[PDB]
C-alpha cells in the first residue's frame, strides 16, 4: 500500500552499490516484482522480474551476470544484489506491484523510487508522435507503434497504458484489452485494431501532465515508450 | 544367490523384530523369524558339505543332493510352520475360525 | 505467455499449498460428538481441555483430534448427517441419570429410550455403518446414588438381576451396544465415564487407534 | 434435440475432501468451488488454473456464490455465518468482508443479489435478506414449513424462490418478503433448486428422481419428467441459457439431461465415481459444470 | 414458456468451435 | 508338493475366514507357488542335464530362494505400516493395495 526506495545511491562512482525498496501493507507471497528503471532525462525501462516464489527469474535482453534478482517475500522486501558500475546505471530506479491471473490488474502500484546516479523481437513500443501542445479540454490523444500484433491468441491484446506524473511515481490507468485499473478516475480508454493504438481522454482537465508509457507484456523481454512530452 | 537370499533373511529377521507389537491375531513375529533362524541353520549346514567335498569321488552326487535337500528343508520348513498351525486351526477345531 | 506461465505457476504453487495443508487434514482424525438433552454431550468435552456445530481441538499421543458438536444445532439431523460421511470415530454420550421423566415435554417417551432412540437410529442410517460407533457412559457416579432407589424396571421392565453396580453394568452395554442389526462391520466401544480424571481421553486415543487400524485392515482384503 | 451424451474437455483436479457447491459468474469464464478441507477454491475453464483459493473458516460450507460483477464471495455451511470474501483487494491476498451471524440454522444457499444486497437462506426454516452495508438482516423472510437449503435468483433481480424440503416451494419478492405464491403437491423432500432464465418458469430437485417445473403465473404442475427406472434422488439442478434444456445431478454417481418438451433421457454425464451434488451452467451458455463427493470437478462443453 | 425455450435459438452446448 | 496342495486347496476353499484374511490372501498363492517351485527345482535337477534342463534349473533356484521370502518381506513390511502408521494418521501408511504389495514382490 506504501512502497519508498532506499539504501544508498551516488555513494562514489565506480562502486558497486546494492539497493531495495521498503514495502508495507500487502502479501507481497503473491506478487510479482519488477525493477523498472528509468533512464535520467527521458524513458522507463524494464530490466528485471521475479514471480511469486521465486519461480520465474526472467531478465531483461542485456543479461549480465551482475543482474541478480531475489525475492525477499519473507522480509515482503525484496533484495537487488547490484555488482559493478555502468554508464547506462546513472538512472531512476522503480519498484513495481503485479499479480497475474484472469481478472487482474498487473502494473497497478508504483514506488516512489530513488535516483542513482553513476559517474566515471521486442514491440519497443515508441510514441512517435509525443508532441502535441494543447490546453486543458482538447481531448489529448497519445499514439504508440507496436512491431508486431500483441494478442497471443487469448483475445486479449497485453499492452499497459501508464501516466507519470512530474516528480510522482507513474501510475497506470488502464490494464491490458483496455480496462479501468488500480481504481484510477474515468475518461482514461483507448484502444485500436492491431499495431496502432491511441490515447481516448474526453473532458479534459488538470493533473495529468508529464509523461505517458506503453508497455507490450507478450513474453519475457519488455518494453516500453521512450517519451511522451504532452503538457499542457 | 545364497547372498541374496540371506540378506532379505536379514532384512525380513529385522522387520519381524520391529513388528513384534503386533496383537496375537496378525502376530506374525515369531514363526518368521524361526522361519529365518531355521533357513539359515540348514544353509550354514549345506556350505560345509557342499564346498568341502572338492577333491573327492562322487562330487556331483554329494553336491546336487546336498544342494536340493537344503533346498527343500528350508522350504518345508517354511510352508509347514508357517502355515500348518493356520490350517490346523481351519479344519481341525473349527472354532477359531470365526 | 509471460502472464499465462505466471498464472500456470500460480497454480501449481496453490496445489503445493493444497498437498501440505491436505496432508495435516489426512492425518488429523474427525470426531462425531452427539447426545440427546443434557445427556452430557456437554461434559465431557470439558475433559481433555488442557491435555451450529462447535469445534474443539486437542492433542493426544500425536493425533489432531476435532469434535463436532449437535446440541447447539436443531434441524432435520437425519438428513444433512451426509457430510460426516467418512469421520473416523463418532462419540456417542449417554448420562446414567435420567432413565425417568414425565413423558417428554414434547411426546411420550423417557429419555432413556429417547437416548436408544437416536444410538440405534445413528448407528442405523446408510452413512456411518463403516468405521465404528464410540459410547461413552456418563454420570456413572451419581447412577450409584439412584441403583439403590427405584430400580432399572421404571425404564427396563424386562430387567431381572440383582440391585447392584456389578449386575447394572453388564446391562447398560445389552441396552445400548446390542442395538446393531449389522455387526461385521460396526463395532461398539462402551466404556465408562471419570468425573475428574485423564483417564476418559485415554480410552478416546486407543479406541479411535483401533478403528484406525482396523479400517486399514478392512481395506486391501486384510482383515 | 438429440443423444447428446458428454463431452469430458477438462478435468478440475486438486481438490480432495467432497464437494458440495459450485456457482458461475456473469462472465462465463470463472467457476467457485467449495470442500470440506477448509479451503475455497476459485476456477476458470478456460485456462484451468486456481486464480484463487481462500481458505474457509468452517469445513463444513455447503454452498457458494459468484457476484454479477465478480467482486465478492460467498460460503454458507453448518455454522450459521455468511463469511463475504471482497476479491478484489488492494492487498491482494482474499480477505473476509463482513459476517452475517443471526440465523441459528444450517446454511445450504446463499445467492447474490447484486454486489449489496445478499439472499443467504438458512436451515431454521427461515430465509434472510442481507446488507454488505449494515450487516444486518434487512428483511425476515418467514413462514415456511421446513428448513430450506436452496435458492435460484432471476436476471432482473425482482424475485426469488424459496423451496423448503417439505414440499413448500414458496416464492417470495425481495422488496415486500411475502409469498406471494406456492406450489404443493410434492411427494418427498426436496434438495435441488433452478430459475429459469427467462424468469418465467421454475423448477425443483427432491430426493425422488421426481425433478418436476412449475409456472410462476399460473401455479400447476407441469411435465413431471417421469424417470424410467431410476430410484436414487437429486441434489443439485440447473437450467441452460438456451431454455430449451434440463440438467439434473443425481445420486446413482452420475447426471442426466432431458429436454423442454421431450422428458426423455438426452445424454448421460457419468465421468464422476461418487454421487452427484453440484450443477450449473453459464449466463451465456456455453460448457456445463459438475461437481461431486470424489474431489472432482469437470467441465461439459 | 414454450417461445422463451425456443427463443435462444442460436446458443451453444449443441455445435460450436469455441472454448 | 503334496503337503503344498493340501495347503492351497485350504486357503482357497475357505477364502473368507479371517484367519487366511490375516495372513495375507493377496500374498499367499505368490509363496505358496514360490514353496512349489522350490520342491519343483529337486524334480527338475533329477532329469536330464540338458541345455534348456541346465538353464530352467538355475532359473528354477534363482527365483525360489527369493520369491517366498520376498513375498514375506512384503507381507510383514505392510503389516508393521498399517498398524505403526494407524498409531498417528488415517490416511494408511502407504500403497498397502493387494496391487501395490504385488508390484512391490
Ligand atoms: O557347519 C555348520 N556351519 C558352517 C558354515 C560354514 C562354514 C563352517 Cl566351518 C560351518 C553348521 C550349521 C548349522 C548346524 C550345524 N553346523
Amino acid at each position: 500500500v506504501q512502497l519508498v526506495e532506499s539504501g544508498g545511491g551516488l555513494v562514489q562512482p565506480g562502486g558497486s552499490r546494492k539497493l531495495s525498496c521498503s514495502a508495507s501493507g500487502f502479501a507481497f507471497s503473491s506478487f510479482g516484482m519488477h525493477w523498472v528503471r528509468q533512464a535520467p532525462e527521458k524513458g522507463l525501462e524494464w530490466v528485471a522480474y521475479i514471480s511469486s516464489g521465486s519461480g520465474t527469474i526472467y531478465y531483461a535482453d542485456t543479461v549480465k551476470g551482475r543482474f541478480t534478482i531475489s525475492r525477499d517475500d519473507p522480509k515482503n522486501t525484496l533484495f537487488l544484489q547490484m555488482t559493478s558500475l555502468r554508464s547506462e546505471d546513472t538512472a531512476m530506479y522503480y519498484c513495481v506491484r503485479s499479480i497475474y491471473y484472469y481478472g487482474s490488474s498487473p502494473f497497478d502500484f508504483w514506488g516512489q523510487g530513488t535516483t542513482l546516479t553513476v559517474s566515471s523481437s521486442d514491440i519497443v513500443m515508441t510514441q512517435a508522435t509525443s508532441s502535441v501542445p494543447v490546453t486543458p479540454g482538447e481531448s489529448v490523444s497519445i499514439s504508440c507503434r507496436s512491431s508486431k500484433s500483441l494478442l497471443h491468441s487469448n483475445g486479449n491484446t497485453y499492452l499497459y497504458w501508464f501516466l507519470q506524473r512530474p516528480g510522482q511515481s507513474p501510475q497506470l490507468l488502464i490494464y491490458r484489452m483496455s480496462n479501468l485499473a488500480s481504481g484510477v478516475p474515468d475518461r482514461f480508454s483507448g484502444s485500436g485494431s492491431g499495431t496502432a493504438f491511441t490515447l481516448t481522454i474526453s473532458r479534459l482537465e488538470a493533473e495529468d501532465v508529464g509523461v505517458y508509457y506503453c508497455m507490450q507484456h507478450l513474453e519475457y523481454p519488455l518494453t516500453f515508450g521512450a517519451g511522451t512530452k504532452l503538457e499542457l | 544367490l545364497l547372498g541374496y537370499s540371506m540378506l532379505l533373511m536379514v532384512t525380513c529377521t529385522v522387520y519381524a523384530i520391529k513388528t513384534r507389537g503386533v496383537p496375537e491375531t496378525f502376530n506374525e513375529a515369531k514363526p518368521i523369524g524361526f522361519t529365518m533362524y531355521t533357513t539359515c541353520i540348514v544353509w550354514l549346514a549345506f556350505i560345509p558339505i557342499f564346498f568341502g567335498t572338492s577333491q573327492s569321488a562322487d562330487k556331483l552326487y554329494i553336491q546336487t543332493t546336498t544342494l536340493t535337500v537344503s533346498v527343500s528343508l528350508s522350504a518345508s520348513v517354511s510352508l509347514g510352520m508357517l502355515y500348518m498351525p493356520k490350517v490346523y486351526i481351519i479344519l481341525f477345531h473349527p472354532e477359531q475360525n470365526v | 505467455s509471460a502472464e499465462d506461465k505466471a498464472a500456470v505457476e500460480r497454480s501449481k504453487m496453490i496445489d503445493r499449498n493444497l498437498r501440505e495443508d491436505g496432508e495435516k487434514a489426512a492425518k488429523e482424525v474427525k470426531l462425531l460428538l452427539l447426545g440427546a438433552g443434557e445427556s452430557g454431550k456437554n461434559t465431557i468435552v470439558k475433559q481433555m481441555k488442557i491435555i451450529g456445530i462447535v469445534e474443539t481441538h486437542f492433542t493426544d499421543k500425536d493425533l489432531y483430534f476435532k469434535m463436532f458438536d449437535v446440541g447447539a444445532q436443531r434441524s432435520e439431523r437425519k438428513k444433512w448427517i451426509h457430510c460426516f460421511e467418512g469421520v473416523t470415530a463418532i462419540i456417542f454420550c449417554v448420562a446414567l441419570s435420567d432413565y425417568d421423566l414425565v413423558l417428554a415435554e414434547d411426546e411420550e417417551m423417557n429419555r432413556m429410550h429417547a437416548s436408544m432412540k437416536l444410538f440405534d437410529s445413528i448407528c442405523n442410517n446408510k452413512w456411518f455403518t463403516e468405521t465404528s460407533i464410540i459410547l461413552f457412559l456418563n454420570k456413572k457416579d451419581l447412577f450409584e446414588e439412584k441403583i439403590k432407589r427405584s430400580p432399572l424396571t421404571i425404564c427396563y421392565p424386562e430387567y431381572t438381576g440383582s440391585n447392584t453396580y456389578e449386575e447394572a453394568a453388564a446391562y447398560i452395554q445389552c441396552q445400548f451396544e446390542d442395538l446393531n442389526r449389522r455387526k461385521d462391520t460396526k463395532e461398539i466401544y462402551t466404556h465408562f465415564t471419570c468425573s475428574t480424571d485423564t483417564k476418559n481421553v485415554q480410552f478416546v486415543f486407543d479406541a479411535v487407534t483401533d478403528v484406525i487400524i482396523k479400517n486399514n485392515l478392512k481395506e486391501c482384503g486384510l482383515y | 434435440v438429440g443423444r447428446i451424451q458428454m463431452r469430458t474437455r477438462r478435468t478440475l483436479r486438486g481438490h480432495l475432501a467432497k464437494i458440495y457447491a459450485m456457482h458461475w459468474g456473469t462472465d462465463s469464464r470463472l467457476l467457485v468451488s467449495a470442500s470440506q478441507d477448509g479451503k475455497l477454491i476459485i476456477w476458470d475453464s478456460y485456462t484451468t488454473n486456481k486464480v484463487h483459493a481462500i481458505p474457509l473458516r468452517s469445513s463444513w460450507v455447503m454452498t457458494c456464490a459468484y457476484a454479477p460483477s465478480g467482486n465478492y464471495v460467498a460460503c454458507g455451511g453448518l455454522d450459521n455465518i455468511c463469511s463475504i470474501y471482497n476479491l478484489k483487494t488492494r492487498e491482494g491476498n482474499v480477505r473476509v468482508s463482513r459476517e452475517l451471524a443471526g440465523h441459528t440454522g444450517y446454511l445450504s444457499c446463499c445467492r447474490f443479489l447484486d454486489d449489496n444486497q445478499i439472499v443467504t437462506s438458512s436451515g431454521d426454516t427461515t430465509c434472510a435478506l442481507w446488507d454488505i452495508e449494515t450487516g444486518q438482516q434487512t428483511t425476515t423472510f418467514t413462514g415456511h414449513t421446513g428448513d430450506v437449503m436452496s435458492l435460484s435468483l432471476a436476471p432482473d433481480t425482482r424475485l426469488f424462490v424459496s423451496g423448503a424440503c417439505d414440499a413448500s416451494a414458496k416464492l417470495w419478492d425481495v422488496r415486500e418478503g411475502m409469498c406471494r405464491q406456492t406450489f404443493t403437491g410434492h411427494e418427498s423432500d426436496i434438495n435441488a433448486i433452478c430459475f429459469f432464465p427467462n424468469g418465467n418458469a421454475f423448477a425443483t430437485g427432491s430426493d425422488d428422481a421426481t425433478c418436476r417445473l412449475f409456472d410462476l403465473r399460473a401455479d400447476q404442475e407441469l411435465m413431471t419428467y417421469s424417470h424410467d427406472n431410476i430410484i436414487c434422488g437429486i441434489t443439485s439442478v440447473s437450467f441452460s441459457k438456451s431454455g430449451r434444456l434440463l440438467l439434473a445431478g443425481y445420486d446413482d454417481f452420475n447426471c442426466n439431461v432431458w429436454d423442454a418438451l421431450k422428458a426423455d433421457r438426452a445424454g448421460v454425464l457419468a465421468g464422476h465415481d461418487n454421487r452427484v451434488s453440484c450443477l450449473g451452467v453459464t449466463d451465456d451458455g456455453m460448457a456445463v459444470a459438475t461437481g461431486s463427493w470424489d474431489s472432482f470437478l469437470k467441465i461439459w462443453n | 414458456k414454450v417461445s422463451k425455450a425456443a427463443a435462444d435459438l442460436m446458443a451453444y452446448c449443441e455445435a460450436h468451435a469455441k472454448e | 508338493i503334496a503337503a503344498t496342495l493340501f495347503v492351497v486347496i485350504t486357503f482357497v476353499r475357505y477364502n473368507d475366514t479371517p484367519i487366511v484374511k490375516a495372513s495375507g490372501r493377496e500374498l499367499s498363492y505368490v509363496l505358496l507357488a514360490g514353496i512349489f517351485l522350490c520342491y519343483a527345482t529337486t524334480f527338475l535337477m533329477i532329469a536330464e542335464p540338458d541345455l534348456g534342463t541346465c538353464s530352467l534349473r538355475r532359473i528354477f533356484l534363482g527365483l525360489g530362494m527369493s520369491i517366498s521370502y520376498a513375498a514375506l518381506l512384503t507381507k510383514t513390511n505392510r503389516i508393521y505400516r498399517i498398524f505403526e502408521q494407524g498409531k498417528r494418521s488415517v490416511s494408511a501408511p502407504r500403497f498397502i493395495s493387494p496391487a501395490s504389495q504385488l508390484a512391490i514382490t
